[PDB]
C-alpha cells in the first residue's frame, strides 16, 4: 500500500507447451523453450544467453505460467516440482521477500543483513491477522498459533528447523519477542524471557565456519499462558551441549562466546575478580582456532551479557560465581607440566583460589589420586580437560535451572506454545557419539512429522471421499528408534559398559556385534567410502535421512565424565558457593533419554505449526543464492509409503495406451482404462478430481507403459512391413511367367543346336 | 514361314546330292563330309529313322517344323526380359541374369549356364537381351 | 482352423514362393514371413521366429506340409488396430495437434521397436506419397491411415 511498513514484505510472453525448466550447472535449472523433439532428445534453446542443447525428455521439468510469480502461497501453484519451487523462493529472496509459504509450512531464507520486518509497527498489523489476509510472515505463524491455542484450546508448537547457519536461532528468538510484545500482562516476566537468550548464548555458542553464533545445544522453550490469554510463565529445556568445544576447537572456530567475552575489557573492575589478564590469545583453551568475529563486538556483548544477569534477577554474588568458575577454566589450561611433577604453580593457584579450594590440597589429587594412583605427564593434562569440561557442563547446567527458577512464576496456567530449534539429521567425514545422539533424536522427531503428514493424508482420502484402509507404513523407522534406545539397545549396551572401569573401546565393539550383529538388520558392518577424507567407522545405521558409518572410539568416556573422583570430593566442599554446589551429593546418554521423552510427550500433546529455514550460500553475504545448496535443501523436507495420487487429466494422458480398444471425460476414461486392465479395486481408489493407486502400481504401470508402446511400435513396422511386401506381389507373378519363358526357351534353343539335323542344317546354310 | 522354306528348299537341294528329290544315308554322309565331320553309321540311322517314310521336301519340312514348334515370339521374348528391366534400359547385369537362371525358378545347371554364355552379348558388365533375343530367335 | 478356399490360398502362394527360390516344393523358412505377408497378416519378427522363420537364407527350407501351422500360428497372433497405432503416435506430440517432424518420425520408425531400415522408409514414404509443409512436419494421422489402407485401395 506505498506503506513503509511493508517495504520488504508485500510482492511488488508465455507456451504452456514451449517454456520448461531445463538442468543446469551453475542455475540449478534454466529457462529453456523447446525447438525440436526427436523421441527422447529434445532440442531447446537458452531464454538467457539464447544457446542451444539437447536434454533427456525426462529431464525437463514443468514451468509454471507468470501468473503465480514471486506467490506468497505456493500450494496455489499449478506446478510444485523442485524447479518450480526453487524458483519462486528465488525470485522472492533477490527482492527482499524472505518468508514463503507452501501449504501448512512456511519458509524462512536467512537473509544475510538486517530488515525493518520485525518493527513494532509491522507487529501491529500483523495482530490477530489470518495467514491469507496478510503477506508471509513469521509473526503470521505465531499470531495464529495463538488464535489456535485460545479457541481451539490446546498446546501449540513450533519445530523451527533447517541446516546450520539457516536462521533457527533468529526465528526462534523473533516468534518469542513477538509473542512477548502482543500477550504481554530486574525486569518483567516478558523481559526476562527475551533476556534468557543473550546469558544462554554466551554460554552455548560459539563462531564455527557455518555460523559465526553457532547454537551448540538443543533448545526446547515452552510459553505458558493464563485466563486472559495473557504470559504467565516460561521455561527452558536444553539438549546436548557440546562439552568438546571447551578445550578444542578446530581451525577457523572459537570457543564459546563468554570467554573471548570475558577477556576484553568491558568491565576492567571485573579483571581482578577473575584474575585475568584482557588477552584471549594468551590462554591455550580458547586460542587454539580464532580469537576475534567479524561482526562480533566482544566488548559490547559482555556489557549486555552482564546487564542481562541483572534483568534476570542474579544476585551479585552469583553472576560473579558464574564469571569466576568459567575464568578459572581459563586458567585450568595455563598450567604447565613435567609420575609427573609441576612447572610452577602461580596459574594452579588462580584456579584453587577462584574455586575455593586449596591449591595444595589441588595439584595433590590431581598427580596422585587418591587407595593412591598416581598420574603420568599426560594422563594429568587430560584429567584437567576432563575437569574442564565437566565444570562447564554443570555450570550450564546450573544456569539454565536458575534462569526457570526467573521464569517458573506460580500464576495460573492454561495452555502453551512451546518453540523448538534443534539441529537436524547430520553426516560428517567422521561420526562419532555427538551424531549418534543428534541422529537418535531426529529420528524420534521424524516419528512425529510423520504422524502428523499421515494425518493430513487421511483429511484427502476424504477431500475425495477414497477412504484407504491398512497401509504399510513406519516399521523401518522404529526398528532404528529401537535398536539404539530399546532394552538391550546401542545406548543400553553403552550405559551399562561405562559403569565397568574396566572396560574399554574394544569390549564395546564387541558386546554390540554380540547383541545385534545379524540379529537386527539396521545394524550393518561399515561399507566402503561414499565421501573422501572418510576418517573411521565400526558399524553403521540406517538412518531415516541416511547411512551413518559411526567410529566409537572414545565413546566410553564420552558418556561418562572421567574426572578425578578426589577433585570432585575437594570442589563437594569448596569455599565457593556456587563451586559447592555443582559438586554436591546417569550418563549422557542416560539422562538425555529421559530428556527426549519428556519433549516427545510434551511435543505429542500440541498442534504443531511447521516453519523450514533455509541458507542461500555458504559466503554469509546477502541476496546472493547457490540454487545447488538450495536445491539440496529443498530435496528432502516435508514421502516413502502413501498412495500415488493422478489428476485424471495427466493420467488419461499417460496410460490411455494401455487400453485404447475402449476410449471411445478424464475421470470415466482412466475408469475405463484401468477397468480394461481388469485391475484389482485393491490396488487403487476412486477420487474426485484424481485417482489414488497403493504403493509400487504405479511403477508397473509405467512398466506395461514401456513394454505395450513398444509393441504397438513394432505392429505398425509390421504393418509396414506387410505392406511393402503384398505392394510387390504383381511384380512378382509377372516375372514368375516372365522367367520361366526365358528358361523354356532357352532350354529349346539349346536342345536345337545339340539336334544332328540342325547342327548339319546351319552348316550347310551359306 | 515363307523365307524360312525358300532356304529349306534350296537347303534340301544342297543336301540331296544325287539330285533324286530324296535324303538317302548316302546323301548326308556326302554332303557332311564334303565339309565338317559328319556322322557315324548309328547317328546316320537314327537320323533317318526321325522321318516315318522317304524324305522327300516334304517329310523334310514337316520334321523341322515340328522342332521349332512350340516356343514364342521375339517380341514375347524381348518383354519377360524386360520384365527385369526396370529402367527400361535395354540391358541386363550379367551378374543378374546369370543369377537368375542359375538358381531361380527352374534352376539351370552349370552346363546349361556355360552353354548359354558361351555365346552371350556381355560387354561393359551389362548383358544385352535384345540383340541376345534376336541372335536366339531371327 | 482354415477352410479350404483359404488353404488353397496359402497353396496358391507357396508356389511362387518356393519357384523363386528354385522351384522344388520347398521354401526357404527365412521367407516364412513374406509368404504370410501377401495372404493380407503382418505378424511382426518377433512373431515369425516363433513359429519357424529363419534370420539368413539357406539355414533351412520348409514343405506346405510343415507351413499350414507356421500359418495357423501367425493367425492367432495379436494384429494393430487404428487406436493402438494412434495411441502410440499421440506420445511424441508435444503439441498435441497431429503432428510430427519428417525427422523424428524416421527416427520412431528406424530406431524404435523391431528397427525398419532405412529403405523400406524412403520406400514406404515414396509410396504412400507422404508430404511435409513449410515447417517440416506431417500428419501423422494421415500416414497410418494409408499404410493400414494397403497399396491398392
Ligand atoms: N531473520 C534474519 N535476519 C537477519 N539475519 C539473519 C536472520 N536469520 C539469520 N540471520 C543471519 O544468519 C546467522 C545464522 O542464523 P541462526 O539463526 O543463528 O542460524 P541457526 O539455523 O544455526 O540457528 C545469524 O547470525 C545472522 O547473521
Ligand atoms: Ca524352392
Ligand atoms: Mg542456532
Ligand atoms: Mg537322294
Amino acid at each position: 500500500f506505498s506503506d513503509p511498513d511493508f517495504q520488504y514484505l508485500a510482492v511488488d510472453a508465455f507456451d504452456g507447451k514451449k517454456n520448461c525448466w531445463v538442468p543446469d550447472e551453475k542455475e540449478g535449472f534454466a529457462s529453456a523453450e523447446i525447438q525440436s523433439s526427436k523421441g527422447d532428445e529434445i532440442t531447446v534453446k537458452i531464454v538467457a544467453d539464447s544457446s542451444t542443447r539437447t536434454v533427456k525428455k525426462d529431464d525437463i521439468q514443468s514451468m509454471n505460467p507468470p501468473k503465480f510469480e514471486k506467490l506468497e502461497d505456493m500450494a496455489n501453484m499449478t506446478y510444485l516440482n523442485e524447479a518450480s519451487v526453487l524458483y519462486n523462493l528465488r525470485s522472492r529472496y533477490t527482492s527482499g521477500l524472505i518468508y514463503t509459504y507452501s501449504g501448512l509450512f512456511c519458509i524462512a531464507v536467512n537473509p544475510y543483513r538486517r530488515l525493518p520486518i520485525y518493527t513494532d509497527s509491522v507487529i501491529a498489523k500483523y495482530r490477530g491477522k489470518r495467514k491469507t489476509e496478510i503477506p508471509p510472515h513469521l509473526f503470521s505463524v505465531a499470531d495464529n498459533a495463538y488464535q489456535n491455542m485460545v479457541t481451539d484450546r490446546e498446546n501449540q508448537s513450533c519445530l523451527i528447523t533447517g541446516e546450520s547457519g539457516a536462521g533457527k536461532t533468529e526465528n526462534t528468538k523473533k516468534v518469542i519477542m513477538y509473542l512477548a510484545k502482543v500477550a504481554c500482562a530486574e525486569g518483567s516476566l516478558e523481559d526476562q524471557i527475551i533476556q534468557a537468550n543473550p546469558v544462554l548464548e554466551a554460554y552455548g555458542n560459539a563462531k564455527t565456519t557455518r555460523n559465526n553464533n553457532s547454537s551448540r545445544f538443543g533448545k526446547f522453550i515452552r510459553i505458558h499462558f493464563g485466563p486472559t490469554g495473557k504470559i504467565a510463565g516460561a521455561d527452558i529445556e536444553t539438549y546436548l551441549l557440546e562439552k568438546s568445544r571447551v578445550t578444542y576447537q578446530q581451525s577457523a572456530e572459537r570457543n564459546y562466546h563468554i570467554f573471548y567475552q570475558i577477556c576484553s575489557n568491558a568491565i576492567p573492575e571485573l579483571n581482578d575478580v577473575m584474575l585475568v589478564t584482557p588477552d584471549s590469545g594468551l590462554y591455550s583453551f580458547i586460542n587454539q582456532g580464532c580469537l576475534t568475529v567479524d561482526n562480533i563486538d566482544d566488548v559490547e556483548e559482555f556489557k549486555l551479557c552482564d546487564e542481562a544477569f541483572d534483568i534476570l534477577g542474579f544476585t551479585k554474588e552469583e553472576k560473579q560465581s558464574m564469571f569466576k568458575c568459567t575464568a578459572s577454566i581459563l586458567h585450568m589450561g595455563e598450567m604447565k607440566f613435567k609420575q609427573a611433577e609441576s612447572d610452577g604453580t602461580a596459574e594452579a593457584e588462580k584456579v584453587a583460589f577462584l574455586c575455593g579450594i586449596n591449591a595444595g590440597d589441588l595439584l595433590k589429587a590431581l598427580l596422585k589420586p587418591k587407595v593412591t594412583k598416581g598420574q603420568n605427564m599426560n594422563q594429568v593434562v587430560n584429567s584437567v580437560g576432563a575437569l574442564a569440561k565437566s565444570l562447564y557442563d554443570r555450570m550450564f547446567n546450573w544456569l539454565v535451572r536458575r534462569v526457570n527458577k526467573t521464569l517458573d512464576t506460580k500464576a495460573k496456567r492454561n495452555y502453551y506454545i512451546g518453540v523448538l530449534d534443534i539441529a537436524g539429521f547430520e553426516i560428517f567425514d567422521f561420526n562419532s557419539f555427538e551424531q549418534l545422539c543428534i541422529n537418535y533424536t531426529n529420528e524420534r522427531l521424524q516419528q512425529f512429522f510423520n504422524h502428523h503428514m499421515f494425518i493430513l493424508e487421511q483429511e484427502e482420502y476424504k477431500k475425495e471421499g477414497i477412504a484407504w484402509e491398512f497401509i504399510d507404513f513406519g516399521m523401518d523407522l522404529q526398528m532404528c528408534i529401537d535398536l539404539i534406545e530399546k532394552p538391550m539397545g546401542i545406548l543400553s549396551i553403552l550405559e551399562e559398559e561405562c559403569m565397568f572401569p574396566k572396560a574399554d573401546d574394544k569390549s564395546f565393539q564387541d558386546k554390540l556385534y554380540q547383541n545385534h550383529m545379524g540379529k537386527n538388520r539396521m545394524f550393518t558392518k561399515p561399507g566402503k567410502p561414499t565421501r573422501p577424507n572418510q576418517g573411521p567407522a565400526h558399524f553403521e545405521l540406517h538412518h531415516y535421512a541416511g547411512n551413518v558409518p559411526y567410529s566409537i572410539t572414545g565413546w566410553l568416556e564420552k558418556n561418562k565424565d572421567p574426572i578425578n573422583e578426589n577433585v570432585v570430593a575437594l570442589l563437594g566442599a569448596s569455599k565457593e558457593p556456587l563451586v559447592a554446589e555443582l559438586f554436591k551429593a546417569q550418563t549422557i546418554s542416560a539422562v538425555h533419554r529421559e530428556s527426549l521423552n519428556k519433549l516427545m510427550k510434551n511435543l505429542y500433546s500440541t498442534h504443531p505449526h511447521f516453519v523450514r529455514c533455509i541458507i542461500p550460500n555458504e559466503l554469509k553475504q546477502p541476496g546472493l543464492v547457490d540454487a545447488e545448496l538450495v536445491l539440496h535443501q529443498l530435496q528432502c523436507n516435508g514421502r516413502k509409503g502413501f498412495p500415488s495420487r493422478l489428476i485424471y487429466s495427466e493420467f488419461k494422458q499417460r496410460y490411455s495406451i494401455l487400453a485404447p480398444n475402449a476410449i471411445p471425460d478424464g475421470k470415466t476414461v482412466s475408469e475405463k482404462i484401468l477397468a480394461g486392465l481388469q485391475m484389482d479395486p485393491a490396488e487403487y481408489r476412486l477420487g474426485t478430481t484424481k485417482v489414488f493407486f497403493k504403493a509400487g502400481v504405479l511403477g508397473n504401470l509405467e512398466e506395461m507403459r514401456d513394454e505395450r508402446l513398444s509393441k504397438i511400435i513394432s505392429m505398425f513396422q509390421a504393418h509396414i512391413r506387410g505392406y511393402l511386401i503384398r505392394k510387390a506381389y504383381k511384380k512378382l507373378q509377372d516375372q514368375r511367367i516372365g522367367l520361366s519363358v526365358i528358361q523354356r526357351n532357352i532350354r529349346k534353343w539349346l536342345v536345337l543346336r545339340n539336334w544332328q539335323w540342325w547342327k548339319l542344317y546351319s552348316k550347310v546354310k551359306p | 514361314p515363307q523365307k524360312q522354306i525358300q532356304e529349306m528348299k534350296e537347303a534340301f537341294s544342297m543336301i540331296d546330292v544325287d539330285r533324286d528329290g530324296f535324303v538317302s544315308k548316302e546323301d548326308i554322309k556326302a554332303i557332311s563330309e564334303q565339309l565338317g565331320r559328319a556322322p557315324d553309321d548309328k547317328e546316320l540311322t537314327a537320323m533317318l529313322k526321325e522321318a516315318p517314310g522317304p524324305l522327300n521336301f516334304t517329310m523334310f519340312l514337316s520334321i523341322f517344323s515340328d522342332k521349332l514348334s512350340g516356343t514364342d515370339s521375339e517380341e514375347t521374348i524381348r518383354n519377360a526380359f524386360a520384365m527385369f528391366d526396370e529402367q527400361e534400359t535395354k540391358k541386363l547385369n550379367i551378374e543378374y541374369i546369370k543369377d537368375l537362371l542359375e538358381n531361380m525358378g527352374d534352376n539351370f545347371n552349370k552346363d546349361e549356364m556355360r552353354m548359354t554364355f558361351k555365346e552371350a552379348p556381355v560387354e561393359g558388365g551389362k548383358f544385352d537381351y535384345v540383340k541376345f533375343t534376336a541372335m536366339i530367335k531371327g | 482352423k482354415l477352410s479350404q478356399d483359404e488353404i488353397d490360398d496359402l497353396k496358391d502362394v507357396f508356389e511362387l514362393f518356393d519357384f523363386w527360390d528354385g522351384r522344388d516344393g520347398a521354401v526357404d523358412a527365412f521367407k516364412l514371413g513374406d509368404v504370410c505377408r501377401c495372404l493380407g497378416i503382418n505378424p511382426r519378427n518377433e512373431d515369425v521366429f516363433a513359429v519357424g522363420g529363419t534370420h539368413k537364407m539357406g539355414e533351412k527350407s520348409l514343405p506346405f506340409e510343415e507351413f499350414l501351422p507356421a500359418y495357423e500360428g501367425l493367425m492367432d497372433c495379436e494384429q494393430g488396430t487404428f487406436a493402438d497405432y494412434m495411441e502410440a503416435f499421440k506420445t511424441f506430440d508435444r503439441e498435441g495437434q497431429g503432428f510430427i517432424s519428417g525427422a523424428e518420425l524416421r527416427h520412431v520408425l528406424t530406431a524404435l521397436g523391431e528397427r525398419l531400415s532405412d529403405e523400406d522408409v524412403d520406400e514406404i514414404i515414396k509410396l504412400t506419397d507422404l508430404q511435409e509443409d513449410l515447417e517440416g512436419n506431417v500428419k501423422y494421422e494421415d500416414f497410418v491411415k494409408k499404410v493400414m489402407a494397403g497399396p491398392y485401395p
